[PDB]
């Protein structure tokens, strides 16, 4: 449930 | 008709203050943002520097740790000389370094730290806790509180 | 008349006797640009050449010993005066360059058979200045803000407009040094006051009282010490040290020339560490070379000893402030803010001076050194264009933004980021068949989830099924106007979209952005070590499922068991006694080939 | 009242937009001046440090020159280590100095230039052109052309005759 981040 | 003037002066009037209130916000988020770069330039700039400058440091200090000290006696006064000049020029260097952020690393009985120190080798030491540096092969330095290079050190173990 | 339409940057350069620094106004602060050798402030020294040079600054410093008929220093105690003046008769005799009269009968200066006004220097140091102001702005700096000292009178005054006036700049105004530090200090928006304007450390003491009636300043008196400047200081502090060295090994240093250079720096870098440090230490290898040996000079000065050294300066300022106080007709009482200004104000000794002297403890808030040229890029920046526009625009007090899948904390809008302001950024989803997306939104500046506060949080609810990493969210900021935050996230690609206008943008407006980020400076290497240890804890697990899903696909004929560096992945993973996992991250082996 | 107030609101929208103009300007102006800036700070930056520890060289340089080579000998094998040391150490600082850009500046005969020269004496000497340097008392930095330390030289003059 915890956005994530693009690399 | 000439109420048309009023109602399409204000809606004009409110649009463009949005866009020059968000233009002027603009340009001070652009500044701040160059300002972090610049700092950013300037910090790589002095930390590349500083990895060059510890291996002069390191060189000297172990050229004058070499010399025993119960042959820094009156009757060799060049030996004498040289190593009170020597030693100067190191304290010299170290403060140097510490005017600018670059902060040595000797920790000498410490708690172990894997973010500042390295175990060169494993071994039990009576007397000390375990995990503590006994011994520190090579000093570390720490540029503005960040691990320049770290420490090699000895940690004890279990016996 | 109507508004001038000036349009431009608008420069403030303090002219000094010794030293001349040049600021202009970054938004809402002002910055002091550094010259093209990188250093803040210009000696204002001119020199010319046989042929023909206009060698400024420490060029013409420099070349003075070969050329100290042509080279002017301290042409300001120059400007303004006749030449049949008695300050001007006693500065003749001294300076080695020539001074002439004209035919206004002035005291003018002569360089190679050409004539050169008090003011023409100036206007050349300007030049100077100008040049160092285009090259940081890029453009040409037409207009600025000169300081002049609170003595000088209206021909003075109109001397130094007409010196702005040759060296290209539209001069809006000629301000005070007085003046233009109590601005740079920020007491423009005050009360009515009386203030004390105390400069010690150039070339001259200076105390002037100041009031701030209506909201303008009026200059009640001025007095100081001609005589008494901060290179007193360093020659007290320097004899010191040369009789010091003599008394211990015998050698005077006063003839040697490389030695005596190295002890002035030494007593200089002494004096500055004299002000933080109750002790410090001159050490000098090799400072002299003798028959017996070379020598080391090696001194404890404690700042007791500074104290007693320079005790006689610093008395030598108490008579002048003194008298001008009693010229303003005030007392101590009658003094409501004072003001430093000058290098040599930092120790604190002169600060208890002024203190036991005005009844006031001083306000040092504000470098000294370039406070007179802050105040004038400030009175420029209030004078001409627009500045207080965006002195009223209010920015973030703290930063914002919204989770992420290991804890972190991502920060979209910065703490000193002004209000109308949008910003977005994408965002992926979290794992392999995630449909529910939830932000978490909170403000602070630690790197961590949350150890700052939490403001709001709502959920971005509909999501087709894919891969993970393929699913595009936008969230955005959107704070506008002055005020709340209208944070909305978009689902990039499908609609489904989401959307609040969370309050309290600052509301707690109180000392907490002096306090929160106070705490999160002490507490930023750790916490920068946890958020790396989170982040390749989550690149590792990233890791280890791509592994574990590639490894489920293909089981046939497959000897896999040498592939069981998983395991020791996942013995390293529960251990918190490790820098980061991404050295062990060599866990992507696909030798199946799909 | 009405016509003179919509006219004086109108000029107000024309200053504003002049306005909002100027700020698309100024935003052009300052990116040019920050990528200006931020290659400056990558040339630079190292000059406080560089100026700091250009005492320490010369201090090693005046330690190499100060012994009397002459007691380097293996009858006094630690004052020999010791000076082997520290001219190692000389040679690490020279090799990083100018590996970062910081160049010395020794103009034993070159004219004498006023910006990384300072003039110590104006003392005439036969056979030597007027104006160049006679000799360096100490050699001058530079590091990307910003001259840290100048060279403190002696400039010849024209003979009295």
């Amino acid at each position: 449930v915890l956005l994530l981040d693009v690399t | 008709t000439l109420l048309e003037e009023k109602v399409k002066l204000e809606e004009q009037l409110k649009e463009t203050v949005e866009k020059y209130k968000r233009a002027l916000a603009d340009t001070e988020n652009l500044r701040q943002r160059s300002q972090k770069l610049v700092e950013e330039a300037k910090l790589y700039g002095i930390q590349a520097f500083c990895k060059d400058l510890l291996e002069v440091a390191d060189v000297l200090e172990k050229a004058t740790q070499c010399v025993p000290k119960e042959e820094i006696k009156d009757d060799n006064p060049h030996l004498k000389n040289l190593y009170e000049g020597l030693v100067m020029t190191e304290v010299q260097i170290q403060k140097v370094f510490t005017k600018h952020g670059l902060l040595k690393l000797n920790p000498v009985g410490a708690k172990f730290d894997p973010y500042e120190h390295e175990a060169l080798f494993h071994t039990p030491v009576e007397g000390k806790e375990p995990g503590t540096v006994a011994l520190v092969s090579k000093v570390g330095y720490k540029l503005h509180g960040r691990t320049l290079r770290p420490a090699l050190v000895g940690v004890v173990k279990e016996a | 008349m109507a508004s001038e339409a000036i349009k431009g940057a608008v420069v403030g350069i303090d002219l000094g006797t010794t030293n001349s620094c040049v600021a202009v106004m970054e938004g809402k602060q002002a910055k002091v640009l550094e010259n093209a050798e990188g250093a803040r402030t210009t000696p204002s020294v001119v020199a010319f050449t046989a042929d023909g040079e206009r060698l400024v600054g420490m060029p013409a410093k420099r070349q003075a010993v070969t050329n100290p008929n042509n080279t002017f220093y301290a042409t300001k105690r120059l400007i303004g005066w006749r030449y049949d003046d008695p300050e001007v008769q006693k500065d003749i005799k001294n300076v080695p360059f020539k001074i002439v009269r004209a035919s206004n009968g002035d005291a003018w200066v002569e360089a190679h058979g050409k004539l050169y006004s008090p003011s023409q220097i100036g206007a050349f140091v300007l030049m100077k200045m100008k040049e160092t102001a285009e090259n940081y702005l890029g453009h040409t700096a037409k207009n600025a803000v000169i300081t002049v000292p609170a003595y000088f009178n209206d021909s003075q005054r109109q001397a130094t407009k007409d010196a702005g006036q040759i060296s290209g700049l539209n001069v809006l105004r000629v301000i005070n040094e007085p003046t233009a530090a109590a601005l740079a200090y920020g007491l423009d928006k005050s009360e009515d006051k009386v203030i004390a304007v105390y400069d010690l450390g150039g070339g001259t003491f200076d105390i002037s009282i100041l009031e701030i009636q209506k909201g303008v300043f009026e200059v009640k008196s001025t007095n100081g010490d001609t005589f008494l400047g901060g290179e007193d200081f360093d020659q007290a502090l320097l004899r010191h040290i040369v009789k010091e060295f003599k008394r211990e090994t015998g050698v005077d240093l006063t003839k040697d020339n490389m030695a005596l250079q190295r002890v002035r720096e030494a007593a200089e870098k002494a004096k500055c560490e004299l002000s933080s440090s109750v002790q410090t230490d001159i050490n000098l290898p090799y400072l002299t070379m003798d028959s017996s040996g070379p020598k080391h000079l090696n001194m404890k000065l404690t700042r007791a000893q500074f104290e007693g050294i320079v005790t006689d300066l610093i008395r030598r300022t108490i008579a002048p402030c003194q008298k001008a106080m009693q010229d303003a007709e005030v007392s101590k009482s009658d003094i409501g803010e004072v003001i430093l200004v000058g290098g040599m104000t930092r120790m604190p000794k002169v600060q208890q001076t002024v203190q036991d002297l005005f009844g006031r403890a001083p306000s040092k808030a504000v470098n000294p050194d370039e406070a007179v040229a802050i105040g004038a890029a400030i009175q420029g920046g209030v004078l001409a264009g627009d500045v207080t526009d965006v002195l009223l625009l209010d920015v973030t007090p703290l930063s914002l933004g919204i989770e992420t899948l290991g804890g972190v904390f991502t920060k979209l809008i910065n703490r000193n980021t002004t209000i109308p302001t949008k910003k977005s950024q994408v965002f992926s989803t979290a794992a392999d068949g995630q449909t529910q997306v939830e932000i978490k939104v909170c403000q602070g500046e630690r790197e961590m989830a949350g150890d700052n506060k939490l403001l709001g949080q709502f959920t971005l609810i509909g999501i087709p099924p894919a891969p993970r990493g393929v699913p595009q969210i936008e969230v955005t900021f959107d704070i506008d106007a002055n005020g709340i935050v209208h944070v909305s996230a978009k689902d990039k690609g499908t609609g489904r979209e989401q959307q609040i206008v969370i309050q309290s943008s600052g509301g707690l407006s109180k000392d907490d952005i002096e306090n929160m980020v106070k705490n999160a400076e002490k507490y930023a290497e750790e916490d920068r070590r946890k958020k790396e240890r989170v982040e390749a804890v989550n690149m590792a697990e990233g890791i280890i499922h791509d592994t574990e899903t590639k490894m489920e696909e293909f089981k046939d004929q497959l000897p896999a068991d040498e592939c069981n560096k998983l395991k020791e992945e996942i013995s390293k993973m529960r251990e918190l006694l490790a820098r980061k996992d991404s050295e062990t991250g060599e866990n992507i082996r696909q030798a199946a080939s799909s």
